[PDB]
RNA sequence: GUCGACGUACUUCAUAGGAUCA
RNA sequence: CGGUCUCCAAUAGCGUAUAUUGUUGCAGUUAAAAAGCUCGUAGUUGAACUUUGGGCCCGGUUAACGGGGCCUUUCCUUCUGGCUAACCUUGAGCUCUUGGCGAACCAGGACUUUUACUUUGAAAAAAUUAGAGUGUUCAAAGCAGGCGUAUUGCUCGAAUAUAUUAGCAUGGAAUAAUAGAAUAGGACGU
RNA sequence: UAUCUGGUUGAUCCUGCCAGUAGUCAUAUGCUUGUCUCAAAGAUUAAGCCAUGCAUGUCUAAGUAUAAGCAAUUUAUACAGUGAAACUGCGAAUGGCUCAUUAAAUCAGUUAUCGUUUAUUUGAUAGUUUACAUGGUAUAACUGUGGUAAUUCUAGAGCUAAUACAUGCUUAAAAUCUCGACCCUUUGGAAGAGAUGUAUUUAUUAGAUAAAAAAUCAAUGUCUUCGGACUCUUUGAUGAUUCAUAAUAACUUUUCGAAUCGCAUGGCCUUGUGCUGGCGAUGGUUCAUUCAAAUUUCUGCCCUAUCAACUUUCGAUGGUAGGAUAGUGGCCUACCAUGGUUUCAACGGGUAACGGGGAAUAAGGGUUCGAUUCCGGAGAGGGAGCCUGAGAAACGGCUACCACAUCCAAGGAAGGCAGCAGGCGCGCAAAUUACCCAAUCCUAAUUCAGGGAGGUAGUGACAAUAAAUAACGAUACAG
C-alpha cells in the first residue's frame, strides 16, 4: 500500500476549560477579533505553547551552544517575519515574552479592519469569505490567513471584486436592470 | 518467501535515491549487474528524476530502446540497470557525459565530464589471484576480471581503466598521504588523505582520514576508495570538494550567495 | 520421509521443542544406495541446483592405487573383508568407503613385471638396470601378489560419486588391519 | 495457546493428534461437567 | 436442603471541633 | 366550560453507558505488616595500605580553566628491516658538500594477568519523533521550488539531531575485583 | 487528586470532614450532518463455511507455419508480409492476504562460511574431439474414425518441423613424457609409434624461505684455456589452510568444446554460384560479481517455585567410521564411553504470545498498547508425502487420510476466498458482485500483451485541515 500521510491537530483542550476568569478571558478575545468559536483561540495558544515551550527548552542549554545559536536564530527569524516579535526585541527571553493577542493581530481579518477596507472586525471577515480581499495578485479568503511584514502594505480591494473596479455584483446590475425596464 | 524477490516497496528503497513517498507505491528494483542493489542507481531515476529529461517510465522506456544511454561505452537497454560508483554515462544525442560521484551529502550528483575524462574510470582492487591455466586477474569493485595484471597491484589499490579495451592503464598503491574518496557509512561523499591505516588481524582495518580543512575522521576500510595523490586526483571532483560544510556555515554561504 | 533438521531433536538442555514449522526441501535425506559387487548398475540423482549424482546400486571393477609405486590401475573387486563402522556390510558385501575389499592383482603385477623386470631389447634392459635399486617392496604386499588378491581400502563414495575407487594397503596401515582381521 | 478450545475441534482432528504426543512427551516425567461430578458423588 | 467453610462482588454504622451572638 | 417562556456550555458537531508497588520513593510500638529462638547453603555486602610531592618547557582558550612534554632512583625487552635527524668532520658560500657514526620515528616477528567502570568514533534501514528552508490562496501537508523571458534559458534544495543493552575500535587509570617469588619448581646474564 | 458548588446548627466566622465536579484513549450506542483538502476500512481468541464472476500469462528483424487463415503478388517455384492452433523457452517460488502455531523458537543489533547451492545480470573464458551439415531410434497442432450423462476427460489410425529429442566431424606450431625397430658396446645413439584441452573420482607431488661457510658417497648435466670450473637460477594470497594454481598415474552407463537465427553484401583474385568477411540475437564450460538461499557466533523475551530436579529403554552429551545432504552437524546408522541442563530458576504449565521499527501517557523514573501502510517469520480447512524446476515440501500444483460439501442417467466426476468484489454464521442488519492499466512498478520471446499488484470513482461524521449560515444603515416601539 501507498506511504501514509502525516496529519496533526492543530488545537488541544486547555486543562481547565471551566475557570470564570479563562470564560470572560475569551469572551473578549472573541469580541475583539470576531473569532467564531473557541476553538480559533485554543489554535492560536496551541501554537503560542509549542512556541515557548521550543524557546525556553533552547534557553535551557548553554550560550554559544551550535543548536542553541541555529534553533533559536531561525525561530527569531520566523517571529520576526511574522510580525510577532519586534525588530529590537530579537532574543529567545523576548519569545517568552509574547501573548496570544500579538499573534490574533496579524490575522487577516484584523489587519483587513485596521487598515480601513472594513468597518469592523465583522465586516472585515464578510469582505474575505466573499473573496474581496486579495494581498498582492492573490485573492485570499482565510480569515486566519496571518500576514508578514511584506504583505502588509499590499492588501487590497481584489481586482474581480466589484469593490476593487470590476463590474458591479448581482444584485447591482438586478436592480440596475429593472429600474430600467 | 520461496524464492528471490522481485519487488522494492518505495519506503524499502535506498534513501539517496530521494523517492518521493506519495508518488506510488513501488520503486524501481535494480537489476542484478555490476553494482549492489543499495550501493547503485538504476537509470530510470537517473533520466527521470535526476536529468528530467524523461517525465514517466514509459519515456524512459523510449529513450533507452532507441540505444542513446551508454554505460561504461556499452549501451545498455534496461531500465533498471543498477549503474554505479564511478560509471560512466553517455548521451550521445545531447553530447553529454557523466560521472556518477557522490556528493558530500552522500547522493549521487549530476557531475558533467569532458569527452577525454569519459574515456577512463577508476576501480577498488577487490581481490587479486590465479584463474585457470595460471593466469593471473583482478576483480575490481564493479566485477571486471581483468587478466595478467601488473605484479606490484594488491588489494585495495585502485587501477585506472581504459573503457574502449577494458585494460589498466595506470594504478595507485594505498599509503599514507594518498587522496581518498569515501563510499560508505555517514562520512559518504568526502574526500581527504590517509593519515593511518590501523590493522587488526582478524576483524576491520579502519582508515584515520584528513580533509583539507583539517578535520579528522575514522572509517572502515571497505568503505575507502584511493583516487589520487594529495591535491592531483586522477579524475574531476565534484562543486565543494568533497568537503563537509556545518549547518551553520552552508546557512551562511547560502544567504551570500543569494 | 527422512530430513536433516535440527529441530526435531531435544534442545541441549534435553527440552522437548515444538514444531517450528513445516518439513522444508532444502534440509531433505534420501534413502541409503546399499551398493553390492555385481553387474553394473548405476542410476542418476538430480539434486539440489542443476547438479546429478550417480548411484553405484551395483558395481564390480574400481581404479586401485598403490601409493608406493606412484600408479593406478583398474581392477576387479573380490569382495568386502571388514568394516570398521558395522560387521553386516561385511556379511552382505556391501560397498562404502573405509571399506577393507580384496582386489585381483594381475594388472599390478604385469606392470611391476614390465617396469623391472623381476617378479613377485637393449631398451628394456637399460631401463630394468636403471630401476634396479627400486625393485624391492614390502613382504606383506609380495605375499599377497603370491596369493593373487591384494587388501586395499575404499576412499571413494560409491552413493555421491559412483566410484568404487581406493588403495592398496601398505606400511602400517596394512598391520593394523591384518591384526583386526 | 497450545491447548486451548478451538471452534471446530472435529474439523481439525490431525491437529489435535500432535497435541496430544506432545502432551504425552512433555509431561512424561509426571506420569511416570459440574452436575455430572456431582452425580456420581451423591450415588457413591 | 431458606446446609457449613472458603473465594468473589457489594451494602451499612460509627464527624464534627473552637470563638462569638440569642 | 365551549370549541378543531427565559438563560447557560460546545458548535457541523454534541450526548449517553462500560472501562480507564516506592530503584529515585512507601510502611511495620500505640489500628495493615518483624518469623518463638538460634545455627546455616545459595544470594547481597564486606577495614586500611603499594607513585605521593616537587623543579622546568611547549602550545590553547576566556589572571582562572583545561591539554601535552621532560627532570626528579621512575624510560617495556629483544631481533630484523626502512628512512634518517642530530653529532663529528673535509671542501664551497646559518646554507650546500666529502667521509664516518647512525638517535628518534615507522613496519614486521618474538615477548605478553585478566576484567568491571567511564570518555570518544563507527553501527543501530526507510517511514515515524524533534527540526532547517519553502505564501500548498491559509493550514493539515508535500518536497517542492525560485529568477529572468522579444529570443534562446539560468538556478538553490531534498539539511541536522535522537536512539537503550550486546558486539567492534579508542583515551583514561580514580573506585572495585583478579594473578604473581615461600619446600623457590623465582628474576636477570656478553 | 486540584479548582468550584453544596451539607455538616438557634444563627455568623475559623478549621476539619463528607458528596458532586478532571482527563485523553478504547468499546457500544443515540441525535445532527451544508462547502474545500485528506485519509482508513480487522476482531464471536469463528485460521468458522462459501453460490457467482475475476485475480498469470507471455513473440521480437532475430527458435518451429504448405492454417485447405487474411492481404498483398509476380520480391521473390524452397520460405520470405501479418498470423489463429500447437511444439519450444521463460514466468507461474514475485505480488496480495491472515496472525493459527511458536517463550532462546521467531525477531533486533552483531558475527561466520577456510562449511555450502546460486536461474538471471555484469567481466573474463574453450586451435587439442556426411561436415557445402546426420537420424526417427517422432510427435504436437492438423485430417479422419469414436466412447462417456458429465469435466481444462480423451482412445485408434494417417501426416509433418526445431535453439525439442538423439547423434556426430572439421583448425597452428612447438614442447615434454612414455614404448621403442635398428646400429653399437659407446659418456651410447636412435627411425618411428603413441599420449596431452576441459568435466568427474581416487592416489601422490610442488605451493620455498632468521640469517653464513665446507668435505665426501651415488646418479649426472653444461663448459673451457683438458685443467678443473660451473654465476644472474622459480614460486602468489590469508591473521591462519590440505588455499588459488600447477604436475604425475589412471578412472567415467560421464559432461562441455555452436549441425542455431536476424540484417547487410564489403575485400581478393588464377572468373569459379571460388577464397575471405561486418553488426547483432540465442545457447555453452569454468572462475569472479550481482540478486538470493541455507546454516551460524555473542547478548537480549510476559505470568508461574503451592512447577525442583530434568534429559538418557524409542539420541539425551561426546568420540571413531560410515550413510545421507548443496554442504558442517546425532541429521541417521554401527560400536563405544556416561555424559549434558539447573535456585545466576533448568524442566513443566499459562498466554485474549507472530517479533521489531513504532503509539499513548508521564516532570523524571516507569506503565501499557503494537492483527493493522516498512522489515523478517509462519499458513493457505487439519495431518502426511511428493513431481517439476536455479529456487516450492507450492496448495488460484498433485496424491492419500480426517471433516465438510457440489453434479450424477448412481456407473462415476469435481473441491478449497487467511486474494478483489459479494454472501452465511440470528430472528436484529453497515463499502461496489463499479471503471482502468493513464501513473508506480512487476512478468514475458518482450517499447507494443498481461497485472482485482496498483490506481480512479462510489459508500455510515474512523482519524485530521480550513470554513459559510449574513454585513452596512434608517424608521418604529419599550424602560
Ligand atoms: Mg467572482
Ligand atoms: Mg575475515
Ligand atoms: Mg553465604
Ligand atoms: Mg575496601
Ligand atoms: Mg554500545
Ligand atoms: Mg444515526
Ligand atoms: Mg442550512
Ligand atoms: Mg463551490
Ligand atoms: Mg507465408
Ligand atoms: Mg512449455
Ligand atoms: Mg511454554
Ligand atoms: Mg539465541
Ligand atoms: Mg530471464
Ligand atoms: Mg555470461
Ligand atoms: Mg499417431
Ligand atoms: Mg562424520
Ligand atoms: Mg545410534
Ligand atoms: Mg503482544
Ligand atoms: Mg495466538
Ligand atoms: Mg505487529
Ligand atoms: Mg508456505
Ligand atoms: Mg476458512
Ligand atoms: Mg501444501
Ligand atoms: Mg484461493
Ligand atoms: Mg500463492
Ligand atoms: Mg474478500
Ligand atoms: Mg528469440
Amino acid at each position: 500500500p501507498r506511504a501514509p500521510r502525516t496529519y496533526s491537530k492543530t488545537y488541544s483542550t486547555p486543562k481547565r476549560p471551566y475557570e470564570s476568569s479563562r470564560l470572560d478571558a475569551e469572551l473578549k478575545l472573541a469580541g475583539e477579533f470576531g473569532l467564531k468559536n473557541k476553538k480559533e483561540i485554543y489554535r492560536i495558544s496551541f501554537q503560542l505553547s509549542k512556541i515557548r515551550r521550543a524557546a525556553r527548552d533552547l534557553l535551557t542549554r548553554d550560550e554559544k551552544d551550535p543548536k542553541r545559536l541555529f534553533e533559536g536564530n531561525a525561530l527569531i527569524r520566523r517571529l520576526v517575519r511574522v510580525g510577532v516579535l519586534s525588530e529590537d526585541k530579537k532574543k529567545l527571553d523576548y519569545v517568552l515574552a509574547l501573548k496570544v493577542e500579538d499573534f490574533l493581530e496579524r490575522r487577516l481579518q484584523t489587519q483587513v479592519y485596521k487598515l480601513g477596507l472594513a468597518k469592523s472586525v465583522h465586516h472585515a471577515r464578510v469582505l474575505i469569505t466573499q473573496r474581496h480581499i486579495a494581498v498582492g495578485k492573490q485573492i485570499v479568503n482565510i480569515p486566519s490567513f496571518m500576514v508578514r511584514l511584506d504583505s502588509e502594505k499590499h492588501i487590497d480591494f481584489a481586482p474581480t471584486s466589484p469593490f476593487g473596479g470590476a463590474r458591479p455584483g448581482r444584485v447591482a446590475r438586478r436592480n440596475a436592470a429593472r429600474k430600467a425596464e | 518467501a520461496r524464492g528471490p524477490k522481485k519487488h522494492l516497496k518505495r519506503l524499502a528503497a535506498p534513501h539517496h535515491w530521494l523517492l518521493d513517498k506519495l508518488s506510488g507505491c513501488y520503486a524501481p528494483r535494480p537489476s542484478a549487474g555490476p553494482h549492489k542493489l543499495r550501493e547503485s542507481l538504476p537509470l530510470i531515476v537517473f533520466l527521470r528524476n535526476r536529468l528530467k529529461y524523461a517525465l514517466n517510465g514509459r519515456e524512459v522506456k523510449a529513450i533507452l530502446m532507441q540505444r542513446h544511454v551508454k554505460v561504461d561505452g556499452k549501451v545498455r537497454t534496461d531500465t533498471t540497470y543498477p549503474a554505479g560508483f564511478m560509471d560512466v554515462i553517455t548521451l550521445d544525442a545531447t553530447n553529454e557525459n557523466f560521472r556518477l560521484v557522490y556528493d558530500v551529502k552522500g547522493r549521487f550528483a549530476v557531475h558533467r565530464i569532458t569527452d577525454e575524462e569519459a574515456s577512463y574510470k577508476l576501480g577498488k582492487v577487490k581481490k587479486v589471484q590465479l584463474g585457470k591455466k595460471g593466469v593471473p586477474y583482478v576483480v575490481t569493485h564493479d566485477g571486471r576480471t581483468i587478466r595478467y595484471p601488473d605484479p606490484n597491484i594488491k588489494v585495495n589499490d585502485t587501477v585506472k581503466i581504459d573503457l574502449a579495451s577494458g585494460k589498466i592503464t595506470d594504478f595507485i598503491k594505498f599509503d599514507a598521504g594518498k587522496l581518498v574518496y569515501v563510499t560508505g557509512g555517514r562520512n559518504l561523499g568526502r574526500i581527504g588523505t590517509i593519515v593511518h591505516k590501523e590493522r587488526h588481524d582478524g576483524g576491520f582495518d579502519l582508515v584515520h582520514i584528513k580533509d583539507s580543512l583539517d578535520n579528522t575522521f575514522v572509517t572502515r576500510l571497505n568503505n575507502v576508495f584511493v583516487i589520487g595523490e594529495q591535491g592531483k586526483p586522477y579524475i574531476s571532483l565534484p562543486k565543494g570538494k568533497g568537503i563537509k560544510l556545518s549547518i551553520a556555515e552552508e546557512r551562511d554561504r547560502r544567504r551570500a550567495q543569494q | 520421509g527422512i530430513s536433516r533438521d535440527s529441530r526435531h531433536k531435544r534442545s541441549a538442555t534435553g527440552a522437548k521443542r515444538a514444531q517450528f514449522r513445516k518439513k522444508r526441501k532444502f534440509e531433505l535425506g534420501r534413502q541409503p544406495a546399499n551398493t553390492k559387487i555385481g553387474a553394473k548398475r548405476i542410476h542418476s540423482v538430480r539434486t539440489r541446483g542443476g547438479n546429478k549424482k550417480y548411484r553405484a546400486l551395483r558395481i564390480e571393477t574400481g581404479n586401485f592405487s598403490w601409493a608406493s609405486e606412484g600408479i593406478s590401475k583398474k581392477t576387479r573387486i573380490a569382495g568386502v573383508v571388514y568394516h570398521p563402522s558395522n560387521n553386516e556390510l561385511v556379511r552382505t558385501n556391501t560397498l562404502t568407503k573405509a571399506a577393507i575389499v580384496q582386489i585381483d592383482a594381475t594388472p599390478f603385477r604385469q606392470w611391476f613385471e614390465a617396469h623391472y623386470g623381476q617378479t613377485l631389447s637393449k631398451n628394456a634392459e637399460r631401463k630394468w638396470a636403471a630401476r634396479a635399486a627400486s625393485a624391492k617392496i614390502e613382504s606383506s604386499v609380495e605375499s599377497q601378489f603370491s596369493a593373487g588378491r591384494l587388501y586395499a581400502c575404499i576412499s571413494s563414495r560409491p552413493g555421491q560419486s559412483g566410484r568404487c575407487d581406493g588403495y592398496i594397503l601398505e606400511g602400517e596401515e596394512l598391520a593394523f588391519y591384518l591384526r583386526r582381521l | 495457546g497450545t491447548y486451548r478450545k478451538r471452534f471446530n475441534e472435529k474439523a481439525r482432528s490431525g491437529h489435535m493428534a500432535k497435541l496430544k504426543e506432545l502432551k504425552r512427551i512433555r509431561n512424561k516425567q509426571f506420569t511416570r461437567s459440574k452436575v455430572s461430578r456431582l452425580k456420581k458423588k451423591r450415588l457413591d
